[PDB]
């Protein structure tokens, strides 16, 4: 059988020009399609039989394929454009379809955005329940890296922290939770409860308390 | 309005075999190949094999040949996916997609996949379905907090709205976090004017568990 094969990450500035290359024996005779996937969503068609575009999709996105290389070339790349892509064709031979492996297409050059940090104490209906868990939910910072460290009474507190990962919203900028479960007491015997969070150096805190 | 509507989340012991369905709507089913696609967690995308709607001739990724059996009903336009014996590798997304035009032809009438399901869901799992707890998160305080915390579920996914659809704009909800218990846990909270009862509707179909939760300031 054949195998296609794409670089696995490929970078640009923004309005600048991305070429995605799809590599495979004689796949300049075979007929290449192209996905576009954003994550937690369905792939998008967005270049098929080598170069045609379906309806709906610019001229900006267009395609060749020749020799042993497929390529996708993106131009005027819009922050909107990050996603993966996969190169695809059918292969007689084997009468397979066969994707390529995907490539991870990033648009360094959008602004800082600093973490919006907001923070819950536990629920009387929680405590009552013998219960206690303390709430820190990250958003709408962007680039999508983010530390979060738990305060207690001036002491960091490991146990019992749970966060996501750097999740992406509707707005393009990330977001993520930090889950503190502590015991009734910890939560009744310490003055108060702090979440604080570090992007690019700079730090976000918010504090609680019973 | 040419779509694919998969059908919903499904959980399963390990060895135990699950029926996907994808129905087809707004063109004539007989007219395309139906393809399916896997894709793990943080994976990429597989070609899984497809079917003719027409005659419900198959063909299989060597991969998956054997393990997985797909059929389809033309009487409702719905293509249907089998897989056998499953394994923990199994969970994933499961697509079914629409591309290859009928008939057979000696080349390939193959246009690359134009119409995609919106996947299902596959977890293949030992542990036993439980509901969530829903404890409110009273707001502090211009704009307020006000949240709902739905804690220690299984499993994915939990379908929260505010006020019965009604207060829509303002709803945060977060992508949940996989706790050391095996239990998941996402909060679904409303940033609104400081100076009207807020109730979240919280509901985990795959344990029948609807609670209704009024959040009101302490």
């Amino acid at each position: 059988q054949s195998v296609l094969t794409q670089p696995p990450s490929v970078s640009v500035a923004p309005g600048q020009t991305a070429r995605i290359t799809c590599g495979g024996n004689n796949i300049g005779s075979k007929s290449v399609h192209w996905y576009q996937q954003k994550p937690g969503q369905a792939p998008v068609l967005v270049v098929y039989d080598d170069s045609d575009r379906p309806s709906g999709i610019p001229e900006r996105f267009s395609g060749s394929n020749s020799g042993n290389t497929a390529t996708l070339t993106i131009s005027r790349v819009e922050a909107g454009d990050e996603a993966d892509y996969y190169c695809q064709v059918w292969d007689s031979s084997s009468d397979h379809v066969v994707f390529g492996g995907g490539t991870k297409l990033t648009v360094l050059g959008q602004p800082k955005a600093a973490p919006s940090v907001t923070l819950f104490p536990p629920s009387s209906e929680e405590l009552q329940a013998n219960k206690a868990t303390l709430v820190c939910l990250i958003s709408d910072f962007y680039p999508g890296a983010v530390t979060v460290a738990w305060k207690a009474d001036s002491s960091p507190v490991k146990a019992g922290v749970e966060t996501t990962t750097p999740s992406k919203q509707s707005n393009n900028k990330y977001a993520a939770s930090s889950y503190l479960s502590l015991t009734p007491e910890q939560w009744k015997s310490h003055r108060s409860y702090s979440c604080q969070v570090t992007h690019e150096g700079s730090t976000v805190e918010k504090t609680v308390a019973p | 309005q040419v779509q694919l509507v998969q059908s919903g989340a499904e959980v399963k012991k390990p060895g135990a075999s699950v029926k996907v369905s994808c129905k087809a709507s707004g063109y004539t089913f007989t007219d395309y190949y139906i393809h399916w696609v896997r894709q793990a967690p943080g994976q990429g995308l597989e070609w899984m094999g497809w079917i003719h709607p027409n005659s419900g001739g198959t063909n299989y990724a060597q991969k998956f040949q054997g393990w997985v059996t797909m059929t389809r009903d033309t009487s409702i336009s719905t293509a249907y996916m089998e897989l056998s014996r499953l394994r923990s590798d199994d969970t994933a997304v499961y697509y079914c997609a629409r591309g290859g035009l009928e008939p057979r032809s000696v080349d390939y009438y193959y246009y690359g996949m134009d119409v995609w399901g919106q996947g299902t869901t596959v977890t293949v799992s030992s542990a036993s379905t439980k509901g969530p707890s829903v404890f409110p998160l009273a707001p502090s305080s211009g704009t307020a907090a006000l949240g709902c915390l739905v804690k220690d579920y299984f499993p994915e996914p939990v379908t929260v709205s505010w006020n019965s659809g009604a207060l829509t704009s303002g709803v945060h909800t977060f992508p949940a976090v996989l706790q050391s218990s095996g239990l998941y846990s996402l909060s679904s909270v409303v940033t609104v004017p400081s100076s009207q009862t807020y109730i979240c509707n919280v509901n985990h179909k795959p344990s029948n568990t609807k609670v209704d939760k009024r959040v009101e300031p302490k």
